[PDB]
């Protein structure tokens, strides 16, 4: 809704101000990486230029026993599609 | 998605307009609003719709109620004449339907019927902003009071030589008439079955 | 037993409100905003609309009364002689000034600067109503400010004629005809209703002008500094408009509806059914115009207890000299 | 119980405020009657 | 140098999604986020 | 039809309308819907 | 005048419908089961008691502003008749 | 005296039931659905 010149309060979703949150910083040199939990939602922030990760993984016990959701963002047409997927550790 | 039903064309600056099922009245005009393209709807601090994105062009108009206004009639006695005066109060006269039915611009409003004279006199029907009309019906600004000056001075003093005993007159009410309303046989026609859902309201 | 060898002419002000904003407001389109049926079933409440329009008409002429009764107290203007000459004391800081386009004095101008008024109740072009408020927003919705009846300009020639009139004769201009009388004179009679003989007046008559200039002086200076001056005007303001914003705002309760838009309500739902979709916010509107009516009446109520103390201390202290203590200032008026 | 008097609330002012007030006799002064509003002349049908 | 946030919310089996990308020199300031992707999932 | 009339339902917009679709028992027709409890709404299919 | 018209207002107030199908109660009563007829009696009693205590409100805003009248006129009575007041303008216009 | 029967009555006032089948609100919650008991909740908040 567009709104100008105008305090308007809401009750909803939000990320509280000043709070802890947790930087994660994963490397590669060439079991460690858990799937975080999604309690109420979660707030995603980056800030790389490059190929580094573009995508989210959605479920809840993911080992193809309920539905889970495969975001992957690429150069075009992106795929997102709920399935019964099999992820790896 | 919407229903079927055929679209007319867009006219702007008063007629009922119809932006996706959302019906009004008011005008349209154009807006130097930075809508986003997610917005559609627009909404203001009263919680009216303001400005609407049209369904087929991307523009964003704007959407104000028509022209409207108080009307402030002012009549003298029935017994001495019927004349009236008509008083479109915070609307100018360039300006200025729902009823079926000389000229002055005043700061209170448009004052037709009336004819402005220069003489002032006392105030008889206020009017606004300092003017004030009487019995034809004319319009004219009231006056503060006869103008006096005092002969001031250094030495000059002024005492009077008598005097007039006058008996002035002053009413100041004291009371008014009593008044006992049983809500049982005011609110219920003596109905039991009345009274019966008039007694969980508690002790009103 | 102490007896004081000197004394200090001190000036204390004193802020007293009038009058308030009027405020008129039309059932039918506060409520049934361009709806037809919407009013058909309001007409099924009665004349609460009339009671309402009668609770402001009421109001407003009160006001207008009380304005008329503390002001307008004198039957003759009298206007400030062209010599500015009283003995010494000089009025030019309370003398309306001819060079600015209102006659009004600088602490007038001050007063009426530090003041901001929400709405007056003037002509709008319906220029600005449009394109780049909280007034428009309230006019469309109903609620429509009134100007009053005495302008500034009646209001500031009212108080240089009370002034005159009491430079130029003492009280006898407020109990009779005013009688030509020099300013020492004057306050020699005042210094001797307090018991306080003329012989100190005639001998530090230049003391006691020069102490009153300070005064002004010291009284200009904390009204152009001290904004709290007149927080008693500016907190009724501030609530008049808290209050036509929260009328304003309580458009926008569903009171249990499904939404507090008629429009939706009448294209979503069938009459059947959207009829006791709008008696809920039908009801909830007059309820809150009726305690909206209540307040007004109560402030309404204050104002004019306000206005007769006012008019009271006017008569007392400025048409004449009252022995009261404490009530025309602190210390022997 | 017969009609003797009518007043038409649509012909003029003075017998809207006659109306308003629920009297044919109105004494001297000014009554605020019903607010004036400008009716729609065209329909605006808006749609994909 | 862009920061790109994201949020996603799962109410009432409706997925949302919103993200707004703002240039930065976590900086002081505030940047609202645009509604982009709205999908009825109906997934835990 | 919760908030929308059967009849003036032509006359509307949506931005997303989706047409679900199951076979439930005929007993279990008063258990979709709104507010309502039992096997159905708390393990099946529930609305808000 | 204020006292007659606000009694008239009360006693008209009973004309208004306040949503159901007839003011008079007794055609409510006879016309709907009370399974159909609580819905409308419940209307009515709301709407006559929101009427009466806005009477109520009006007699008491009236009843405050007699008081102080009436406090004003004791206190004009005690000073003028039962003595002398030097106040101006207190006991009308001119040296009392 | 009148501002304890003011606060007597107003804490008084709780146990009127405004219309509904009673005046405690835990009872209509258990006894009723929402979509029959706001009905309720609604009168028992405007009495209030």
């Amino acid at each position: 809704v567009f709104r100008s010149s105008v305090l308007h309060s809401t009750q909803d979703l939000f990320l509280p101000f000043f709070s802890n949150v947790t930087w994660f910083h994963a490397i590669h040199v060439s079991f460690d990486n858990p799937a975080l939990p999604f309690n109420d939602g979660v707030y995603f922030a980056s800030t790389e230029k490059s190929n580094i990760i573009r995508g989210w993984i959605f479920g809840t016990t993911l080992d193809s026993k309920t539905q889970s959701l495969l975001i992957v963002n690429n150069a075009t047409n992106v795929v997102i599609k709920v399935c019964e997927f099999q992820f790896c550790n | 998605v919407c229903g079927p039903k055929k679209s007319t064309n867009l006219v702007k600056n008063c007629v009922n307009f119809n932006f996706n099922g959302l019906t009004g009245t008011g005008v349209l005009t154009e807006s130097n609003k930075k809508f986003l393209p997610f917005q559609q709807f627009g909404r203001d601090i009263a919680d009216t719709t303001d400005a609407v994105r049209d369904p087929q062009t991307l523009e964003i108009l704007d959407i104000t109620p028509c022209s409207f206004g108080g009307v402030s009639v002012i009549t003298p006695g029935t017994n001495t004449s019927n004349q009236v005066a008509v008083l479109y109060q915070g609307v100018n006269c360039t300006e200025v339907l729902t009823p079926t039915w000389n000229v002055f611009q005043t700061r209170a409003g448009c004052l037709i019927g009336a004819e402005y004279v220069n003489n002032s006199y006392e105030c008889d029907i206020p009017i606004g902003a300092g003017i004030c009309a009487s019995y034809s019906i004319i319009a004219y600004t009231m006056s503060l009071g006869a103008e006096n000056s005092v002969a001031y001075s250094n030495n000059s003093i002024a005492i009077p030589t008598n005097f007039t005993i006058s008996v002035t007159t002053e009413i100041l009410p004291v009371s008014m008439t009593k008044t006992s309303v049983d809500c049982t046989m005011y609110i219920c026609g003596d109905s039991t079955e009345c009274s019966n859902l008039l007694l969980q309201y508690g002790s009103f | 037993i102490a007896i004081p060898t000197n004394f200090t002419i001190s000036v204390t002000t004193e802020i007293l409100p009038v009058s308030m904003t009027k405020t008129s407001v039309d059932c039918t389109m506060y409520i049934c905003g361009d709806s037809t049926e919407c009013s058909n079933l309001l007409l099924q409440y009665g004349s609460f609309c009339t009671q309402l329009k009668r609770a402001l008409t009421g109001i407003a002429v009160e006001q207008d009364k009380n304005t008329q009764e503390v002001f307008a107290q004198v039957k003759q203007i009298y206007k400030t002689p062209p010599i500015k000459y009283f003995g010494g004391f000089n009025f030019s800081q309370i003398l309306p000034d001819p060079s600015k386009p209102s006659k009004r004095s600088p602490i007038e101008d001050l007063l009426f600067n530090k003041v901001t008024l929400a709405d007056a109740g003037f002509i709008k072009q319906y220029g600005d109503c449009l394109g780049d408020d909280l007034i428009c927003a309230q006019k469309f919705n109903g609620l429509t400010v009134l100007p009053p009846l005495l302008t500034d300009e009646m209001i500031a020639q009212y108080t240089s004629a009370l002034l005159a009139g009491t430079i130029t004769s003492g009280w006898t201009f407020g109990a009779g005809p005013a009688l030509q009388i020099p300013f020492p004179m004057q306050m020699a009679y005042r210094f001797n209703g307090i018991g306080v003989t003329q012989n100190v007046l005639y001998e530090n008559q230049k003391l006691i002008a020069n102490q009153f200039n300070s005064a002004i002086g010291k009284i200009q200076d904390s009204l152009s500094s001290t904004p709290s001056a007149l927080g008693k005007l500016q907190d009724v303001v501030n609530h008049n408009a808290q209050a036509l914003n929260t009328l304003v705002k309580q458009l926008s309760s569903k009171f249990g509806a499904i939404s507090s838009v008629l429009n939706d309500i009448l294209s979503r739902l069938d009459p059947p059914e959207a009829e006791v979709q709008i008696d809920r916010l039908i009801t909830g509107r007059l309820q809150s115009l009726q305690t909206y009516v209540t307040q007004q009446l109560i402030r309404a109520a204050e104002i004019r207890a306000s206005a007769n103390l006012a008019a009271t201390k006017m008569s007392e202290c400025v048409l004449g000299q009252s022995k009261r203590v404490d009530f025309c200032g602190k210390g022997y008026h | 119980g017969t009609i003797t008097d009518a007043v038409d609330c649509a012909l003029d002012p003075l017998s809207e405020t006659k109306c308003t007030l629920k009297s044919f006799t109105v004494e001297k002064g000014i009554y605020q009657t019903s607010n004036f509003r400008v009716q729609p002349t065209e329909s605006i049908v808006r749609f994909p | 140098k862009n920061l790109r946030e994201f949020v996603f919310k799962n109410i009432d089996g409706y997925f949302k999604i919103y993200s707004k990308h703002t240039p930065i020199n976590l900086p002081q300031g505030f940047s609202a986020l645009e509604p982009l992707v709205d999908l009825p999932i109906g997934i835990n | 039809c919760y908030g929308v009339s059967p009849t003036k339902l032509n006359d509307l917009c949506f931005t997303n309308v989706y047409a679900d679709s199951f076979v439930i028992r005929g007993n279990e027709v008063s258990q979709i819907a709104p507010g309502q409890t039992g096997n159905i709404a708390d393990y099946n299919y529930k609305l808000p």
